[PDB]
Order: structure tokens, then sequence, then C-alpha cells
DNA sequence: TCCGTGGTAGGGCAGGTTGGGGTGAC
DNA sequence: GGTGGTGTGGTTGG
């Protein structure tokens, strides 16, 4: 239901160090 | 993980830990799906041909995790198992086919910072990111070369490639039931699991919702991070309706 | 154009937690 | 220690 969006991560806007590299693939 | 690096805290709040009570031993990956399921590989639990077949108090689950043997007081939650389902057609003896089980919690377990369920894909979002060069990320605590186990979670991300090629890198008989990824060895980039990784899982973020999807079980492979050669994954969208009926079924 | 009857394996030819549908594969 | 550390924060108490 919650499921997806890290705590950390998606729920404070805060990018990780290496996820964009994902989003130019597409 | 060959090639990979360290993982961030929190950044696959849904990685699993699966874990062997005697001795007390690592022996997988898996993945939080929900609060009471876990989704690692079928080979981790049973494989004839070695005649491994672990039963329900065989083993544990830890979730949240981030050092690989240490107590993580306050952040892990370690539970037991109450019921393993492996899928019907998994096939052990020839190309690890299906290679998929669904791993029933005693207790539901509570959400946090540190864990947190992963996605599964609709037909739309899998449509849209199996795609080859696309790339998504795998996560373990398996082996950093083929021939060494790391002090935290490894991760690494690496590009989902066309079938045919897949099909040309190995020996192996491959069904529509898995797919690989990797670089290839003219794209310069390295990456691969490794031993001790399967049953974690290859996901991908969604660029229309944000979320992260697992869209592949780390299965097989020969060696690790070898040139011309591809690690393979369990084709998790083809086999969501038997995910779906057990969950449904016996939950 | 094909994708079940044994196979990873019982009992049976249907269906189940399984024979669907796919960046299909032949 | 309970789960490492010539440890007392950390991804967490004291
Ligand atoms: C069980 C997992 O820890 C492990 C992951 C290996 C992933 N490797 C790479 N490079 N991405 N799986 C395996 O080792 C599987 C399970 C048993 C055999 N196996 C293999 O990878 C063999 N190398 C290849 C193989 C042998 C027999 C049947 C299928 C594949
Ligand atoms: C393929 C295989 O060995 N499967 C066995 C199963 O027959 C048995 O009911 C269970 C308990 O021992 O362990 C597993
Ligand atoms: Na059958
Ligand atoms: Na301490």
């Amino acid at each position: 239901a919650d499921c997806g969006l890290r705590p950390l991560f998606e729920k404070k806007s805060l990018e990780d160090k290496t996820e964009r590299e994902l989003l130019e693939s597409y | 993980i060959v090639e990979g690096s360290d993982a961030e805290i929190g950044m696959s709040p849904w990685q699993v830990m699966l874990f062997r009570k005697s001795p007390q031993e690592l022996l997988c990956g898996a993945s939080l799906i929900s609060d009471r399921w876990v989704l690692t590989a079928a080979h981790c639990l049973l494989y004839p041909p070695w005649d491994k077949n672990f039963t329900e108090n065989d083993l544990l689950v830890r979730i949240g995790k981030h050092s690989r043997t240490r107590y993580e007081r306050n952040i892990e939650k370690i539970s037991m198992l109450e019921k393993i389902y492996i899928h019907p057609r998994y096939n052990w003896r020839e190309n690890l086919d299906r290679d998929i089980a669904l791993m029933k919690l005693k207790k539901p377990v509570a959400f946090s910072d540190y864990i947190h369920p992963v996605c599964l894909p609709d037909r739309e979002t899998a449509a849209s990111l199996l795609q080859a060069g696309y790339k998504g990320r795998v996560t373990g605590w398996g082996n950093l070369k083929e021939t060494g186990q790391p002090s935290v979670l490894q991760v690494v991300n690496l590009p989902i490639v066309e079938r045919p090629v897949c099909k040309d890198s190995t020996r192996i008989r491959i069904t529509d039931n898995m797919f690989c990824a990797g670089y290839k060895p003219d794209e310069g980039k390295r990456g691969d699991a490794c031993e001790g990784d399967s049953g974690g899982p290859f996901v991908m973020k969604s660029p229309f919702n944000n979320r992260w999807y697992q869209m592949g079980i780390v299965s097989w492979g020969e060696g690790c991070d070898r040139d011309g050669k591809y690690g393979f994954y369990t084709h998790v969208f083809r086999l969501k309706k038997w995910i779906q009926k057990v969950i449904d079924q016996f939950g």
C-alpha cells in the first residue's frame, strides 16, 4: 500500500547517490 | 555483489537476509513484499542436486539490516517463518526455471525507516520498464569476487539485456520466466551479483510515480562479473498471479 | 505457428499454489 | 555486553 517509497529517501524528497543513473537510463 | 559499493542507510529497506538458525549462517537474500510475506529464490531453500531442503524451523529472516553479522539493536527485525511455499513448476534440475519462493512470517512485521515493503509490478509498469538498456538495481551481502564477503550491504546498478544476447551468453536453456542483466564487454563499466546474493531484489524506480518496483529475483550466473556473461534473474511480473493466489489463499 | 500429461513431481488429461503469455521462442 | 569496538555513536541505549 505504502510500498516503494523509502522513508529516508522518497518521503523526504531526498535522492540516493546513484538513482539518477537509473532515471537517465529511461 | 561484484564491482558495486556500500549501500546508503535505508537505501533498500525491503532488503531481507535469509538466515539459518544453526550453524548461524547467511544463506541468501530475500525481499519484503507485505507485512507477513517475504519473497526469495527457491534454490535458497530447496536444491535437490545437493540435497538441500530447508524446513520452516531451519531458518529466520532478518529485516532492516546494513551490517552483515552484527545485531543492529532497535533497527533490525528477526522473524520466524510460518510456512514456506515453492512454485510448483520450479525446475531445480535443468535451468532453475521459476526459481521463486514465498515465506509466510509467523507474525506481521512493523514497518519503519529501515523496514518497508517494495511494490510488485503491474502490467503497465512492467511493459514500460522491462526494456533492454534500462538499468535496475541489485543489492546483497553475497560475495565480492568469485574466488571475501562484505562488511555491509552492497548495491550495484546494471542494465537489462536483450533476450537474444542473454540466450547466446549461456549454455543453459532459458525460459521467458527469466531475464538477464549486466554490462557487455565493450561497454566499459562492470558489475554483477554473485553467490550468496540469491533471492535479493532486482529493482527499478518508476518515473511515473516515484515508487520502487521489484522486477526480478537474483537467480543464477556463471562466475560473477565475467566478460560475455550476464546475471540471470527470475522474471517476477511473469509469476505475479502465483504470488497473488498464495498470499490471498493462505494469509 | 506453438507454448501438458511428464516434468522439478501425483495422478491423471484438469487443475491446483501449476500449462500463462511474452523487452515470447520456434 | 548484549552484537564490534585498544567502543559510550552509530542506521540504536546506556
Ligand atoms: C543461489 C544464489 O546464491 C546463486 C546466485 C548466483 C548468481 N551469479 C551471478 N553471477 N549473477 N545461484 C546459483 O549459484 C545457482 C544455484 C545453483 C547453481 N547456480 C548457478 O549459478 C550455476 N552457476 C549455473 C547453474 C547451474 C545449474 C542450474 C542452473 C544454473
Ligand atoms: Na500437472
Ligand atoms: Na553499543
